[PDB]
């Protein structure tokens, strides 16, 4: 217990310098922020465009010229601006659509990240999963992924069954492994050695049919307590 | 499932004006359009390469299979990389880039160009290579962290397990399974050379860009209710006073048609998107894994899978 | 507009997606920082900058046997954000 919490503690420590050190770690949020700002100041740059007319404001347009021309002047106008606000207005439903889709991904992972434990691989962190924690950010959401990752492994030899007594034993929730004299059965994620038993193993036919088996003993507890 | 798609860059003023220095002239009163019009084709440049470093680039470490090709009697021969042809590629990959496909050259002379990916089809096989040697040694394990050797029985006992049937069911009838595995992976290569229509996805995706290119080709053949669709015989026929008209109207029609295929351009860019992204979770839940949802790797009780790389897409066998 | 730099100062290299001048091939491999195309793309570093071929990774071979097993003996708690 306490070794992981001095490991959780140091992790949640340490995030608060990843996230200040690197200036890029927030970019989607302020690509959006950008990408707003980008838009309206394109829109407000079109309004000085000629657009093919004497000049870009209207006033001077009407009062130097007469109805007829003056009416080709400002209809060249209308139609250059209705069409800057109609791109406009098609590349802001694009954007949201793109926003609506990151949302509900976002919905989904707070659903079951946050509110329970994930068993997808890759969708809540790199690794095993334990839990998630929230935070709000401008315009986002932020996940924290806490995961259990393996480390410092061993090489071990091991085998499908063990034959004893003409039958064949195969373990219930472990594997077999052997540091070369004799053999134990461990669980698959981190090791544990455990004197083989009926209790932790299964018979299933005999050693005839299977590829690999090996030869040793099963310690059965009733005979001790039943020979004393 | 597809995932990337063609990258084309669009010069304006040859587009527009072609080789009239007064069109240029007269374009630079028009706004700022080619500088949006650049900027979202870059941007779905760009895009395509993050599609396809997500789907592909995975794995931290480039994995290698053993020199001695044993795995219990399961023969894998059909996908892992073949040593004698330079393309190192798998034979169901080399049948899939078979069968996947001067119109370049008057495209380039209008201003149309397309450009090259980042990533080449070399490295994108050597990513699918490591991807197959990672779970083929180690397992599901080279996901979640180390890589940890197995052997391939017990890992496929391991997956009979996730599966609600137990090891000794795998143990004593591995010479069936093995061969019903072999046999299986016969039938599909020879299923994918027999039938020409099951790479029709991405055979879409590809007509779909050179027609939409074609149309815009095509476009400037219209006169928009010019008298003419050449801008050297407007300009040498009347004088400045009245071709201005004529102008106008030709190149707001052009620039009309050229921010329509944009726009097309950005909607089909967001739904190879969204196959992307999907390509991608199908990579890390049934490649990495063992997947437990129903009908998402494939139709009966999932096992494993294995990615193989197509033009603009990638393959799952599961 | 008149900017055109000559050749040898600059190196002339031949890519799949153009002619770069300014910049040296390297025969290393490096994970790269600005992308060029065709798996070439160059950094700054000597002093210049170099073009190379970028890496995907470090190679590694697992060693796998008949009846060899891996087992892990501790692990580490590690918290990742996601925006
Ligand atoms: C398990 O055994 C394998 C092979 O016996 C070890 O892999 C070797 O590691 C050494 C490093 O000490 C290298 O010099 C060899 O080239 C490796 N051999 C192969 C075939 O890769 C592996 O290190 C062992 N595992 C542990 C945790 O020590
Ligand atoms: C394999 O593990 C067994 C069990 O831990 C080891 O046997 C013990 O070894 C220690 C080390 O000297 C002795 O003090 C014990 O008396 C041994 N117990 C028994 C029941 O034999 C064995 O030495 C290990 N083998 C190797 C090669 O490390
Ligand atoms: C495991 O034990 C069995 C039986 O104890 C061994 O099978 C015997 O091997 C001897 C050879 O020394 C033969 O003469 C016998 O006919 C075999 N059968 C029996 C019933 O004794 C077996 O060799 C041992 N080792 C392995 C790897 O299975
Ligand atoms: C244990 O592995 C070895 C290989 O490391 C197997 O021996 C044969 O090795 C050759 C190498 O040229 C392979 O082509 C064969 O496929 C391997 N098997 C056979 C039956 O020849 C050996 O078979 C493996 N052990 C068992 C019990 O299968
Ligand atoms: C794996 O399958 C391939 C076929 O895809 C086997 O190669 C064939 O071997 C037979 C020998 O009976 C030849 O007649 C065929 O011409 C071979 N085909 C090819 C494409 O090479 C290969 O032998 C199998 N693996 C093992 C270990 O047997
Ligand atoms: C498992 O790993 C932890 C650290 O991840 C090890 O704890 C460290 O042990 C060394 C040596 O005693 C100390 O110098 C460190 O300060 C410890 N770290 C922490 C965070 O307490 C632990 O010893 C490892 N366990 C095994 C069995 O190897």
């Amino acid at each position: 217990q306490k070794l992981i919490a001095n490991q959780f503690n140091s992790a949640i420590g340490k995030i608060q310098d990843s996230l200040s050190s690197t200036p890029s770690a927030l970019g989607k949020l302020q690509d959006v922020v950008n990408h707003n700002a980008q838009a309206l100041n394109t829109l407000v740059k079109q309004l000085s465009s000629k657009f093919g007319a004497i000049s870009s404001v209207l006033n001077d347009i009407f009062s130097r010229l007469d109805p007829p021309e003056a009416e080709v002047q400002i209809d060249r106008l209308i139609t250059g601006r209705l069409q800057s606000l109609q791109t406009y207005v098609t590349q802001q439903l694009i954007r949201a659509a793109e926003i609506r889709a990151s949302a509900n991904l976002a919905a989904t992972k707070m659903s079951e990240c946050v509110l329970g434990q994930s068993k997808r691989v890759d969708f809540c962190g790199k690794g095993y999963h334990l839990m998630s924690f929230p935070q709000s950010a401008p315009h986002g959401v932020v996940f924290l992924h806490v995961t259990y990752v393996p480390a410092q492994e061993k090489n071990f030899t091991t085998a499908p069954a063990i034959c004893h007594d003409g039958k064949a034993h195969f373990p219930r929730e472990g594997v077999f492994v052997s540091n070369g004299t004799h053999w134990f059965v461990t669980q698959r994620n981190f090791y544990e050695p455990q004197i083989i038993t009926t209790d932790n193993t299964f018979v299933s036919g005999n050693c005839d049919v299977v590829i690999g088996i090996v030869n040793n003993t099963v310690y059965d507890p009733l005979q001790p307590e039943l020979d004393s | 499932l597809p995932v990337s798609m063609t990258k084309t860059s669009v010069d304006c003023t040859m587009y527009i004006c072609g080789d009239s220095t007064e069109c240029s002239n007269l374009l630079l009163q028009y706004g700022s359009f080619c500088t949006q019009l650049k900027r979202a084709l870059t941007g779905i440049a760009v895009e395509q390469d993050k599609n396809t470093q997500e789907v592909f680039a995975q794995v931290k470490q480039i994995y290698k299979t053993p020199p001695i090709k044993y795995f219990g009697g399961f023969n894998f021969s059909q996908i892992l990389p073949d040593p004698s042809k330079p393309s190192k590629r798998s034979p169901i990959e080399d049948l899939l880039f078979n069968k996947v496909t001067d119109l370049i050259c008057a495209q380039k002379f209008k201003g149309l160009t397309v450009l090259p990916p980042l990533l080449t089809d070399e490295m994108i096989a050597q990513y699918t290579s490591a991807l197959l040697a990672g779970t083929i040694t180690s397992g599901w394990t080279f996901g979640a962290g180390p890589a940890l050797q197995i052997p391939f029985p017990m890992q496929m006992a391991y997956r009979f397990n996730g599966i609600g049937v137990t090891q000794n069911v795998l143990y004593e009838n591995q010479k069936l399974i093995a061969n019903q595995f072999n046999s299986a992976i016969g039938k599909i290569q020879d299923s994918l050379s027999s039938t020409p229509s099951a790479l029709g996805k991405l055979q879409d995706v590809v007509n779909h860009n050179a027609q939409a290119l074609n149309t815009l080709v095509k476009q400037l053949s219209s006169k928009f209710g010019a008298i003419s669709s050449v801008l050297n015989d407007i300009f040498s026929r009347l004088d400045p006073p009245e071709a201005e008209v004529q102008i106008d109207r030709l190149i707001t029609g052009r620039l009309q048609s050229l921010q329509t295929y944009v726009t097309q351009q950005l909607i089909r860019a967001a739904e190879i998107r969204a196959s992307a992204n999907l390509a991608a979770t199908k990579m890390s839940e049934c490649v990495l894994g063992q997947s437990k949802r129903v009908d998402f790797c494939g139709k009966g009780y999932h096992l494993m899978s294995f990615p193989q790389s197509a033009p603009h897409g990638v393959v799952f066998l599961h | 507009p008149t900017w055109r730099v000559y050749s040898t100062g600059s190196n002339v290299f031949q890519t799949r997606a153009g002619c770069l001048i300014g910049a040296e091939y390297v025969n290393n491999s490096y994970e790269c920082d600005i992308p060029i195309g065709a798996g070439i793309c160059a950094s700054y570093q000597t002093q210049s900058i170099i073009a190379y071929t970028m890496s995907l990774g470090a190679e590694n071979s697992v060693a796998y046997s008949n009846n060899s097993i891996a087992i892990p003996t501790n692990f580490t708690i590690s918290v990742t954000t996601e925006i």
